[PDB]
């Protein structure tokens, strides 16, 4: 009980696929000391033709010019700090290098967990019923089919699921009839190929989960919202109020829930024609951003991401078949208050990511530790004269959401 | 009037009595400039001369 | 164990102290100078104004 080995026992480690797939090109070295605490990008333009027997545009009106923005901002600090008695800490832990290994991975794990939270809070598109798991080949191919149907080409598409799903998909692959390579690989290594259904499938164990949030009652819209392109040309967010809800419930709608407008359909953004899902039209859906309560009278005011633009003076920016108006019928997907781990599918140009370098504090010894391309500033100081040393680690990221209409959540369907 | 350069270098452990010294400096620069070369090519007593 | 330097302006020396607080993530600076005065003889100076 006295002699102790100098090698630590192994531990648990998550995996990193989320950071490697998102766009780390557009936003890199842009939040400098001159730009400030935020920076913005531009948006593409859209034009609408006028059809006449002779081309008299006199009095008809002409396409106007409206320019948009997409602001990226910085986040909070990712900080882990420790304190110890150096007499006891230096007993068998030389050079204080034992702390380095399980802190950088903690930092990265927290960063990617909150990044997944951000993406599933801001993503708009939804597929399938949340309860149903992923079981067959179509459940993955539907995401690629939807993304192709919308019209996104310049970029690359991905889909991140959980360990158990892949096994059910590889088990299915073992049932193939003529591909010797696929059957052999699935039988031996239980590894699915790269391109699955036209979209690049990925497997990750560390993925965030969310709670549904209790709701009850046939909801409906009370007041006509403002969804003109002028209002939503900077953020792609609109505020709408609901009625017909439950009497008085806190946490009526959590962050990440999907609200579906039944009678308003998606449009092919270029051809401006409705989307038809084989046997039924595709309905519009938006994602809640922040938690919302319900007060007396069942009046819920909520903020949603993803806008059904139906500007009547700027028809070229339409993205929905009809205008949302009072008396519409809406519903919320899922069950009452279950908790599930979602699956994400997105395009390359959906969310950005970056890091801001931090200068060394004056008259304090420090060092830099790098892990998966992320630099961590570590500081050391000895505040307090009770043999109480202190170390701290810092990291400061930055996020941006380019287009909410190019990603979201998906599940299986029965 | 005379204005002298300040360095605050000396007087470090020394007694100073003469305030009749003015400090002047010579400043050197090296520059790359455009110059036109004329090639006098008189054949007599060598031709190529730039 | 504190970063410091010496400045000079018109023959006068000013010292620079740069230090930070670790917990609050703030840097701070302070500049110092210490003068001294004597009066050798009061009978060798004064204030002069235009007489009427």
């Amino acid at each position: 009980s006295q002699i102790v080995l100098k090698k630590f026992l192994p531990g648990f480690m998550s995996d990193l696929v989320l950071a490697k797939t998102v766009d780390r090109q557009l936003l890199a070295g842009e939040i400098n000391s001159s730009t400030g605490d935020s920076v913005s990008f531009k948006r593409p333009h859209q034009f609408s033709s006028l059809r006449t027997p002779t081309g008299d545009i006199s009095g008809q009106n002409k396409n106007n010019l409206i320019s948009g923005k997409a602001t990226g901002r910085v986040g909070n600090y990712i900080t882990v700090a420790v304190e110890y008695q150096q007499l006891e800490e230096a007993i068998k832990l030389n050079q204080l290098e034992e702390i380095l290994a399980p802190v950088r991975q903690r930092i990265v794990t927290d960063l990617e967990t909150e990044l997944a939270h951000f993406m599933m809070n801001n993503g708009a598109l939804s597929l399938g019923s949340p309860n149903t798991p992923i079981t067959k080949w179509s459940d993955v191919a539907q995401t690629a089919s939807f993304l192709k149907d919308l019209g996104v080409n310049e970029g690359e598409n991905y889909a991140v699921m959980d360990p158990w799903s892949a096994q059910r998909l590889a088990d299915a692959q073992t049932g193939l009839h003529a591909s010797d390579q696929l059957v052999r690989t699935a039988w031996e290594n239980a590894q699915i190929p790269t391109n699955f259904g036209g979209i690049r499938a990925l497997m990750s164990n560390g993925l965030a989960s969310r709670t549904q949030g209790a709701f009850g009652g046939t909801l409906t819209v009370k007041t006509q919202p403002t969804v003109t392109y002028n209002a939503v040309k900077d953020s792609y967010q609109f505020t709408v109020t609901l009625t017909g809800a439950t009497a008085s419930v806190t946490g009526f709608l959590k962050a990440g829930d999907q609200v579906k407008f039944t009678n308003t359909y998606w449009l092919q953004q270029q051809t401006k024609q409705a989307l038809y899902n084989g046997a039924t039209p595709i309905s519009f859906t938006a994602t809640v951003t922040a938690d919302a309560n319900s007060d007396s009278g069942g009046d819920v005011t909520v903020t949603l991401s993803g806008v059904p633009i139906y500007d009547t003076t700027n028809p070229q920016y339409n993205s929905v078949s009809r205008q949302v108006e009072a008396g519409d019928a809406v519903s919320v997907v899922g069950t009452a208050s279950q908790t599930m781990k979602p699956n994400l599918f997105y395009n390359k140009f959906f969310c950005g990511l970056g890091s801001i370098p931090l200068p060394k504090l004056h008259s304090i010894d420090s060092a830099v530790a790098t892990y998966e391309g992320f630099s961590i500033r570590v500081h050391k100081y000895a505040d307090g004269d009770a043999n109480v040393q202190k170390m701290r680690f810092d990291l400061l990221p930055a996020y941006v959401c380019f287009n909410p209409h190019m990603g979201g959540q998906f599940f299986g369907n029965p | 009037p005379t204005s002298l350069d300040v360095t605050s270098m000396t007087s470090w452990e020394y007694n100073w009595f003469g305030a009749d010294v003015i400090y002047i400096a010579k400043y050197y620069e090296v520059r790359k400039e455009s110059v036109d070369v004329i090639s006098y090519r008189h054949p007599i007593t060598g031709e190529i001369a730039t």
